[PDB]
């Protein structure tokens, strides 16, 4: 999957551009955490359009990001 | 703001 | 210490808001981690002043939200 | 979402 522009996701409906970055942004959470990657995935896509795309551009703050989710799910389990 | 730890799943 | 009404913290400056947030949540913390409480407010003060308010009157998330914390500074290892 | 394992501590 090659990146989306800025041009693109502005010209895109917002339920394109929710599955245009989902699905690079699942394929990036899954190198980190396969199994709970549709759930995290799910959790960033709550995030504003302009949010999700800097985790696409950003492999340090992405992965500050899963980090984040998880501690929130295990929380969440306690 | 804080992440919702009740999210829909996402499936490509 | 006593609690905070909403209308007291509308009508403190940012910096008045924080001490008196900050005092509070380290007293709930501190119950929960008494070591690493210094850090947790200090993570939970960079919360909006309305989030860090609702942690006080709730202390189901409040605990929810020290083992959040918790998680993030272990990873940090 | 804010859970910054560098923020300042808090000193009361």
């Amino acid at each position: 999957l090659p990146p989306i522009t800025p041009q693109e996701l502005e010209s895109m409906s917002p339920q394109e551009q929710r599955a245009a970055l989902g699905d690079r942004l699942f394929l990036k959470v899954y190198e980190i955490a396969p199994e709970l990657a549709p759930k995290i995935t799910g959790m960033f896509l709550e995030m504003k359009p302009k949010e999700a795309y800097e985790l696409l551009n950003d492999q340090k703050r992405l992965e500050e990001r899963v980090t984040e989710a998880l501690c929130v799910l295990k929380a969440h389990q306690t | 703001h804080h992440m919702n730890p009740n999210a829909t799943e996402f499936m490509p």
